[PDB]
């Protein structure tokens, strides 16, 4: 398109309303079967940005200086078996200083009022 | 319970002391040997009665391993019924074990009884009694070929016979002298036996001490914390 230096708009069509869930041919999968617990990885990631037009964001990911590297667990996820023991009735239990770094949210400068 | 005989032969092995038992459990595998979830040890009970005719090591009875050519041991009753024996854990006369358990034993007893026989052979017992189909029956009745499997939980006190009601060759020598006591829970702090209430002075660390300092136990140890959530047991 034209108009003003920015950016593009896509064109639209009606298609169906068929969902992507359970593949109904043969009935067969193709996934993994298990992954030996034990931690035996290196730096198998991924890059699919350029750090030229885009910045960092491509190295530096997953490694916070507390219980990352350390190999060490907190009280963050604490989430074991579904079967836990089913479910309730959830109730939201307290926190603690630390264990949410990142909060990215919305704000204005007059007045100051929380957003999204 | 499931136990194995050698292909080969059919009839004539099984006398020979090639029969065992094979355990295909279900889906309780924890680690690489499987931890039996609210189960123990086992004890078993086998009664096979054969005879040398029927092994394949007849040679090595009478004639090559033989040190009497003058006085053949055949044709007659006493050397027929010398082979004609039941034994139990290869020991013919009697086992070298009791089945004197406690409180808490979650174990699985297993019963066989192969041979030449074909109906099916029972056993009575007197002052001890089992758990199986959601009861609490006396006596069992095994079947051959197959094994027979059942959780039972021995607990009582005192010391009774466990004999049958036959003819005579399996019911006047085929009792079982033992000793079941647990005082109080499951008779540790002055007896003998690999089992622990525990119920006693802990000052550090004794049995049922479970503390890791990771994670305890739960259902698997598929990772470090198990962040797939589908435990099932079989094809869904």
């Amino acid at each position: 398109v034209a108009g003003k230096p920015g950016d593009f708009g896509y064109c639209d069509l009606n298609y169906c309303e068929e969902a992507v869930e359970e593949e109904t041919g043969d009935g067969l999968d193709e996934d993994s079967d298990r992954a030996i617990e034990g931690r035996t990885a290196t730096s198998e990631y991924q890059t699919f940005f350029n750090p030229r037009t885009f910045g960092s964001g491509e190295a530096d990911c997953g490694l916070r200086p507390l219980f990352e590297k350390k190999s060490l667990e907190d009280k963050t996820e604490r989430e074991l078996l579904e079967s836990y023991i089913d479910g309730r009735i959830v109730e939201g239990s307290d926190a603690e200083i630390g264990m949410s770094p990142w909060q990215v949210m919305l704000f204005r400068k007059s007045p100051q009022e929380l957003l999204c | 319970t499931r136990p194995y005989y050698s292909d080969v032969d059919i009839m004539r092995d099984i006398a020979s002391g090639l029969i065992g038992l094979l355990l295909i459990c279900k889906s309780r595998s924890l680690d690489r040997r499987g931890i039996q979830r609210a189960a123990d040890i086992e004890q078993q009970a086998v009664f096979a009665v054969f005879d040398e005719n029927k092994s394949w090591y007849l040679e090595d009875n009478i004639n090559k391993f033989c040190e009497n050519p003058d006085e053949v041991k055949r044709d007659d009753p006493k050397f027929y019924e010398s082979n004609i024996m039941s034994t139990i854990n290869g020991y013919v006369p009697e086992s070298i074990t009791t089945l004197g358990f406690c409180f808490d034993d979650t174990v699985q007893w297993h019963f066989c009884s192969v041979g030449t026989q074909n109906e099916i052979l029972t056993i009575h017992f007197t002052g001890h009694s089992f758990i199986y189909g959601k009861r609490h029956e006396d006596t069992l009745t095994l079947f051959p070929m197959r094994g027979e499997s059942v959780t039972v939980t021995m607990d009582n006190v005192g010391t009774w016979m466990l004999t049958s009601m036959n003819s005579s060759p399996r019911s006047k020598k085929l009792r079982l002298k033992f000793r079941d006591v647990k005082c109080i829970p499951d008779d540790d702090e002055d007896s003998y036996e690999i089992f622990e209430p525990p119920e006693s002075t802990v000052m550090a660390t004794r049995k049922m001490h479970d503390r890791l300092e990771p994670e305890d136990e739960e259902s698997d140890a598929d990772y470090d914390y198990q962040n797939r959530l589908a435990a099932a047991l079989g094809i869904r």
